[PDB]
């Protein structure tokens, strides 16, 4: 299959993985792009309620109450509370939003608008001054 | 195997590893002296498909340095990119592994390493996944 000279390597990959998308699309989606499941962002999954309040406590499980906070659907949210590293100037760095929201005694995470995520809010408080 | 689409529309393979690597299931593995160049592991990783920039090329730790930063400052913001070592030469993990190590904790965007020419033995691989903080570990079964 190696025969054409300086074909770019975006072209070569871009050429495969057409060819993998209008070959599933004409078995498994009948030649309709409309079929093809819609997400926010494509990536970051490990291969293993409009209103809501959580409280953390010493016995949580860390990864049950992040996937509780980020919801179902896909969405900066989400990103947020399961992106395991956020982007620097060009570097990766540990999520400060998981590190911030760790589960702890006293903490309480109200999340409201949780259906629409342009107007979704997540307002973490915990005991200050009793 | 099933299609997906992000926001901007973008049709990727979905699939087990695109699922974890954001990206589709394609991937340059590391080659000697093809991935050696820090420009071919660029020019992929701003195609959009999984590189392993090889070591076989560079025996220490500052070649190695140098040709990330090229990497790095070649790739745009966000972009990533993987490391492929050898086995069968101690000298290279011995001087790649620290390396590594190091790079991840200043942050840099090393997704993975690939071990090829040899699977490390369970305690090598532990201090691998451990130590490191990669994405994901690449192992190339003979």
């Amino acid at each position: 299959f190696t025969k054409v000279i300086d074909e770019p390597i975006k072209s070569i990959m871009d050429g495969i993985h057409d060819g993998h998308i209008k070959k599933l699309l004409h078995q498994y989606y009948g030649d309709d792009e409309s079929k093809i499941p819609a997400v926010e962002y494509f990536g970051g999954e490990s291969p293993v309620e409009d209103s809501a309040v959580f409280k953390a406590t010493s016995s949580t499980d860390e990864e049950s109450w992040f996937k509780a906070l980020a919801g179902s659907e896909i969405n900066w949210r989400h990103a947020s509370f399961l992106c395991s590293f956020i982007t620097q100037d060009k570097m990766f760095v540990s999520n400060p939003i998981r590190k911030v929201f760790k589960p702890s005694q006293g903490m309480v995470v109200e999340i409201s608008n949780g259906n629409t995520s342009s107007k979704t809010v997540v307002t973490l408080s915990e005991p200050v001054q009793g | 195997p099933k299609l997906i689409k992000n926001k901007s529309g973008k049709i990727f393979v979905e699939t087990k590893f695109s699922k974890l690597i954001g990206r589709p299931p394609l991937l340059v593995p590391g080659m000697t002296p093809c991935t050696v160049s820090p420009d071919f592991v660029a020019a992929t990783t701003n195609a959009g498909y999984t590189i392993e920039l090889a070591g076989g090329g560079y025996f220490s730790a500052a070649g190695m340095t140098a040709a990330i930063d090229s990497v790095v400052s070649q790739i745009e913001k966000g972009s990533t990119f993987g490391i492929n070592l050898i086995y069968v030469n101690p000298f290279m993990l011995q001087w790649g592994i620290p390396l590594i190590k190091e790079l991840r904790s200043k942050g840099y965007p090393i997704q993975f390493l690939t071990i090829g020419a040899g699977v490390p033995s369970l305690e090598v691989a532990s201090e691998y996944i451990e130590t490191l903080g990669l994405k994901y570990l690449g192992l190339k079964p003979g």
